[PDB]
């Protein structure tokens, strides 16, 4: 029935966020997701809920995925590229 | 309302969520959640999931004072709250905060532990973080302390509070004539730390009539900072606020007003909406300021 | 402020002015009716402040005109004016309720202090 679903709320600042900088990937099933802060959510779609949170420093600018590899790559701010599994 | 076998609402992601105290008896109370969600077929709330918390420590007394959503500073997820008063009746009160979460499972965050019994100047912010009010004594206690902190600064009111960007946390408010610099009112950096601005606040004129305050953006241009704030009155008047300059001033229909909040509701269909003691509410335009709907008994609007 | 309400009184004043020179019957009317609801908006942005000696001369001017627009529209008089010319004078008393007779005689003993505002009581 209901055309939106909303299944996450995160925290923000007055006005919004800030355009540009959240990144939002769905791989098969789960979505990666990071909103210009110094988190990166995992969301298992069929679950509300979330599976893993990864705090990075230096909040995350731009995100990419490998599903054959299963990695994520992911750009900080003045720090560098990491690379997860 | 806050008592036993008394109940509050809330609301979270487009499903409305209550909160009740229910005596166990076979015991304590036991806080249980129900949250609803419209159908929109059958034009009525249907149930999808409960709660129940179970509490300890066989006294009576318990009490709803305050529930909201606010976030997690560990993850920066909003998930919704409640505060709990337990009294003993030995002058001694918990006040326990609770946060929900996605499995509609509890989690005690605050025990916090007085002496004396909280009133007045209760608010909850961002990092799950409590701040309260006797005398002219502001006090804090967050989450990632533990510690019940005083604020240094002596200030009467405290109209706003809540996270800004760079400086992560903030209140209002005063210390102890129609000059845009002057400003009498102090923004504070929480942790007792600097004023952080008194440079482009509302005028001292308006400084005496506004009840309460509400930001709607906030720009750095330098050292200094520039806010839009819209405040309230006593005398039934909506004003707008750009760098200490008052613009659109909107005339309440009704009286003593105490909180406003924003509906977006589609493209630049903006309005304001206002709650009164008096159990009714506007909703006035934005982008000009102008009546819109008068509704009237309004036990509760979200 | 103050510059900025006196500033848009002068603004709305001007219009009126343009107005009642140029335009045609419904030009004037739209200009005309834009300005009195200004001039609306500007007496309820100065009736916001508690007494303020000085901002007095501008809405006792304001309140003045706001009077003279309405009724020369309008071509006549009303009770909402009374009303109006009521509010002002007990504000000029609160920086310092019965009825018209009582208020204007305590009104004038209180300029007969002389705080200079006379120019607008007088219009008043």
């Amino acid at each position: 029935a209901p055309r939106v679903r909303y299944l996450a709320g995160f925290c923000c600042p007055l006005g919004g966020l800030a355009a540009g900088k959240p990144r939002v990937l769905c791989h098969e099933a789960e979505v990666f997701l990071s909103t210009g802060s110094e988190l990166v959510y995992v969301y298992d779609q069929e679950g509300g809920l979330l599976t893993a949170a990864f705090r990075f420093p230096d909040q995350v600018w731009h995100l990419e995925l490998l599903a054959p590899r299963r990695l994520l790559y992911a750009l900080c701010a003045r720090r560098g590229l990491y690379c997860l599994s | 309302m806050s008592s036993n076998e008394q109940e509050r609402l809330l609301c979270y992601n487009g499903e409305v969520l209550v909160f009740q105290l229910s005596k166990g008896n076979f015991k304590t109370p036991i806080l249980h959640v129900r949250r609803m969600v419209f159908d929109r077929g059958t034009k009525v709330f249907v149930q999808k999931s409960t709660g129940f918390f179970t509490i300890k420590e066989e006294n009576s007394h318990l009490k709803i004072m305050c529930c909201n959503c606010v976030s997690d500073f560990r993850t920066g997820i909003n998930l919704p709250y409640i505060v709990i008063e337990k009294n003993k009746k030995n002058n001694v009160f918990e006040y326990f905060l609770l946060i929900l979460h996605s499995t509609n499972k509890f989690e005690m965050r605050l025990s916090f532990k007085l002496g004396y019994e909280m009133k007045d100047g209760l608010r909850v912010l961002n990092g799950p973080l409590i701040l309260w009010r006797h005398v002219k004594a502001f006090f804090f206690i967050s989450s990632q302390t533990g510690k019940v902190v005083s604020v240094s600064g002596n200030f009467s009111s405290i109209q706003w509070a809540g996270e800004i960007e760079n400086l992560g946390m903030v209140l209002l408010g005063l210390k102890e004539d129609y000059a845009i610099w002057n400003t009498k009112f102090c923004v504070y950096s929480l942790e007792s730390q600097e004023v952080l601005s008194d440079i482009y606040i509302i005028p001292p004129a308006y400084s005496s009539v506004v009840t309460y305050v509400h930001i709607c953006a906030t720009e750095i241009i330098k050292n200094q900072l520039r806010i839009s704030l819209i405040a309230l009155t006593r005398k039934n008047q909506l004003i707008s606020f750009q760098n200490g300059t008052p613009k659109n001033v909107c005339q309440l229909p009704f009286g003593d007003p105490c909180a406003v909040q924003l509906m977006d509701s589609g493209g630049g269909n903006l309005f304001f909406v206002v709650s009164f003691i008096s159990n009714n509410a506007c909703a006035v335009w934005k982008e000009s300021f102008q009546v819109a709907a008068k509704w009237e008994k309004l036990s509760l609007v979200l | 402020c103050l510059d900025l309400w006196r500033e848009k009184n002068d603004r709305l004043v001007r219009q009126a002015k343009v107005a009642q020179n140029s335009g045609l019957t419904l030009r004037r009317q739209q200009l005309a009716q834009d300005a009195l609801e200004g001039l609306r908006g500007l007496l309820h942005s100065l009736q916001g402040l508690p007494a303020a000696v000085p901002v007095l001369p501008l809405e006792l001017t304001v309140t003045c005109n706001f009077i003279i627009l309405r009724a020369s529209l309008a071509q006549g008089f009303t009770e909402d004016q009374a009303q109006d010319i009521q509010r002002s004078l007990e504000r000029v008393l609160e920086t310092q309720e019965q009825g018209l007779r009582e208020l204007w005689d305590s009104v004038l003993r209180a300029s007969c202090l002389l705080p200079e505002l006379l120019s607008a009581l007088h219009r008043l």
